[PDB]
């Protein structure tokens, strides 16, 4: 088997600015290399094969080059629609073996989050369980540190964070934050806080709600 | 005109087998070689094998001697994957290409859990220019739920709750929009059968 | 006794297109419970294309589909995905890369080979095969989506700038134009480059041979012709043609090469007999074209000898 060692894993670059991926190849495999274009949710796109041609389609920014063992994909300027997984792959002898794959990111001006904090629903509250979700949406970069709070001390158990990929119009990253409690540990307590720590600020973007309120 | 079409989302037990197929529509098969790739989630792409349809002949990776097996069949234009002794590091999206043109997946899900429609909850303020809202969607299997609102959306994926599935979505609307008029979400859960609406 | 023979087997057109030129439409194939011609010749035909008259729009663009009006369209697959058409060079060796046979294969019967491989109407035990026309210029490989090459008719096509939906009124030609282009029926052959013609040949008359000598060709048709191109277009013109009521019906649209009104069904052979050579004077500017095949060469160096098939520019 051939490794196609892809490099590098992770490219952040704004729009505009030069991607360079290089896939090098464990053993030669002339001018038989392809590079694919998997936007998020979709199948990979043949952008480039054998090497340096452009399939049909393919906008002029996309280009590859080399022969033997060195390749290289250069997207000469990217635009935000860009935003993809990048694969190599080597056809020259089977295994045909893909390359690791590239994640772009686009970078962009740092936004703070919006947050906004929930209470369980009557819906789950009389059923066993009782989620507090907290949305940290529509930030930049993904780097965000959320730290929960019931009655002033800090909970670590319990709770589950995912983060979305990044928006395809405002490239912003955003994420829930869901506490999950029993029925009857969450009415053993009243204040409910979720702490944003991103670098926007200096103090945390606290959001919070007592039980008693309502 | 030509199309691929895949199989659909399938779920199955560890220990089972799977067969997959990829129906081409408007074109011969027989000349191009049927591809076979595998993807798991968040991971990158991995080559399974390839047939060719004219002579029978498929090839794999070294990995997938023994797991999968790739035929073809010219008569009715089709590919099959079938893969063996089904294991959690078989789920995954499984394409097939003609030639490089690559199909659009078949999702496997290989697990013990059985299929669960998920339970909807509304995520209301209670007690600014503009308001969040979101709807919660617990205890599901397996994957596909999808969530409509009736661009400001948010889709928040699906971690695994211990042997089930929990998301959440949201929107952002004029704070005028709303309590005045009803926001609602759609919980799709194909696998299931249920779309549940909560106002 | 004659030394030209097997030289001279690329010229029995009869024998080695087997079909017209002009239009060929030399075979007959059921698609979804009806019989429809298409073309069906063994050779190239370099230099051919479809001209579309009183129309800007070329017959290479892709048929009208969905909103698009009839005189809109072209003659050419459109275009879905995954794209079969138009293809280049480049994407069908690599489409086909695994395939040892067709991946070899000369760009013509490669192009030939791809369009083949297109299912008509979802008609999977159909033996109906799309012609094309390959582009030496761009390298493309163009399928064609109608296989029909005449409609000429003071009432079987509309001429008008506000009908846009009416029928196509063209013909076959070899126009400039078309200099890069070639007409690949589902039927040309592997070795096209060794049994079918290809360059004009200089220093050359086609003639007879007859006791012993290349004689004359007994009958000939004389027409002025100022370079080798406007006597292939002549003699194009006149050659074998597959081609056929007061109006265009259905019935008159089969027999055309017609197979689909708007992506529903529609619900004769000269067999390469025809006027398919042409001796070129070079000097008095007279092409002379004539319909039994030759069997011999005249060495006269004011000729150049040319054949329907045969490419409209290129002299070897």
């Amino acid at each position: 088997s051939i490794v196609m060692t892809q490099t590098p894993k992770f490219l952040p670059v704004s729009a505009g600015d030069r991607v360079t991926i290089i896939c090098k190849a464990s053993q030669s495999v002339s001018n038989d290399v392809v590079w694919y274009q998997q936007k998020p949710g979709q199948s990979p796109k043949l952008l480039i094969y054998y090497a340096s041609i452009r399939y049909t389609g393919v906008p002029d920014r996309f280009t590859g080059s080399g022969y033997g063992t060195d390749f290289t994909f250069t997207i000469s300027t990217v635009q935000v629609e860009d935003l993809a997984v990048y694969f190599c792959q080597q056809g020259f002898s089977s295994p045909r073996t893909f390359g690791g794959g590239t994640k772009l990111e686009i970078n962009r001006a740092d936004a703070a989050p919006t947050v906004s904090i929930f209470p369980p629903s009557s819906e789950q509250l009389t059923s066993g369980g009782a989620s507090v979700v907290c949305f940290l949406n529509n930030f930049y970069p993904k780097d965000i540190n959320v730290k929960w709070k019931i009655d002033g001390s800090e909970r670590q158990n319990g709770v589950l964070n995912s983060w979305t990929d990044q928006d395809s119009k405002d490239s912003t990253y955003s994420m829930s934050s869901t506490l999950t409690l029993t029925k009857d540990e969450y009415e053993r307590h009243n204040s409910y806080t979720c702490e944003a720590t991103h670098k926007t600020s200096t103090s945390p973007i606290v959001k919070s709600f007592n039980r008693n309120e309502c | 005109e030509v199309q691929l079409q895949q199989s659909g989302a399938e779920l199955l037990k560890p220990g089972a087998s799977v067969k997959l197929s990829c129906i081409v529509s408007g074109f011969k098969i027989k000349d191009t070689s049927m591809h076979w790739v595998k993807q798991r989630p968040e991971q990158g792409l991995e080559w399974i094998g390839r047939i060719d349809p004219a002579n029978d002949n498929s090839e794999y990776d070294p990995k997938f001697q023994g797991k999968a097996t790739i035929t073809a069949d010219t008569s009715s234009n089709t590919a099959y994957l079938q893969l063996s002794s089904l294991t959690s590091e078989d789920t995954a999206v499984y394409y097939c290409t003609l030639s490089h043109f690559w199909g659009q997946g078949t999702t496997l899900t290989v697990s013990s859990a059985k299929t669960t429609p998920p339970s909807v909850y509304p995520l209301a303020p209670g007690c600014g220019s503009s308001v969040t809202l979101g709807c919660l969607v617990k205890g599901y299997f397996p994957e596909s739920v999808t969530v409509t609102w009736n661009s400001s959306v948010h889709t928040f994926p699906a971690l695994l709750q211990s042997g089930l599935y929990t998301m959440s979505s949201s929107v952002t609307v004029p704070s005028s929009t709303w309590p005045s008029q009803t926001v609602t979400c759609s919980v799709a859960h194909p696998a299931s059968s249920t779309t549940v609406d909560k106002k | 006794g004659n030394p030209w023979t097997e030289y001279m087997a690329k010229y029995d057109i009869e024998e080695v297109h087997g079909s017209g030129i002009r239009v060929d439409l030399g075979e007959d194939a059921e698609v979804a419970g009806t019989q429809y011609r298409l073309p069906s010749g063994k050779c190239p035909v370099f230099g051919k294309g479809i001209i579309i008259e009183n129309s800007n729009t070329t017959f290479l663009t892709p048929v009208a589909t969905g909103n698009q009006y009839l005189k809109d369209g072209g003659f050419a697959f459109p275009p879905t995905e995954p794209l079969m058409s138009p293809m280049t060079l480049d994407e069908m060796r690599h489409f086909y890369k695994d395939n040892k046979y067709v991946k070899n294969l000369d760009e013509l019967t490669l192009c030939s080979r791809h369009a083949g491989n297109m299912i008509p109407d979802n008609d999977k035990n159909s033996n109906y095969k799309y012609p094309a026309v390959y582009d030496d210029k761009d390298k493309k490989c163009h399928i064609l989506y109608i296989a029909a090459q005449e409609n000429n008719g003071p009432r079987y096509c509309n001429k008008d700038e506000s009908k846009r939906n009416s029928m196509f009124c063209f013909r076959p030609a070899k126009d400039i134009s078309f200099q890069n282009y070639t007409y690949l029926s589902k039927n040309v052959v592997d070795n096209w480059e060794k049994v079918c013609p290809r360059k004009n040949l200089q220093n050359a008359k086609f003639g007879l041979w007859v006791d012993g000598n290349c004689e004359d060709i007994p009958h000939v048709n004389e027409f002025p012709a100022i370079d080798l191109f406007e006597c292939n277009k002549l003699v194009f013109e006149l050659s074998a043609s597959d081609q056929p009521e007061q109006h265009l019906t259905d019935y008159e649209k089969i027999k055309e090469g017609f197979k689909n009104k708007n992506a529903s069904m529609i619900k004769y052979k000269s067999h390469g007999k025809g006027y398919n050579w042409g001796n070129y004077n070079t000097e008095t500017q007279k092409c002379e074209i004539f319909n039994v095949k030759p069997t011999c060469l005249i060495n006269n160096s004011s000729y150049i000898a040319t054949t329907a098939l045969s490419h409209p520019i290129e002299v070897e």
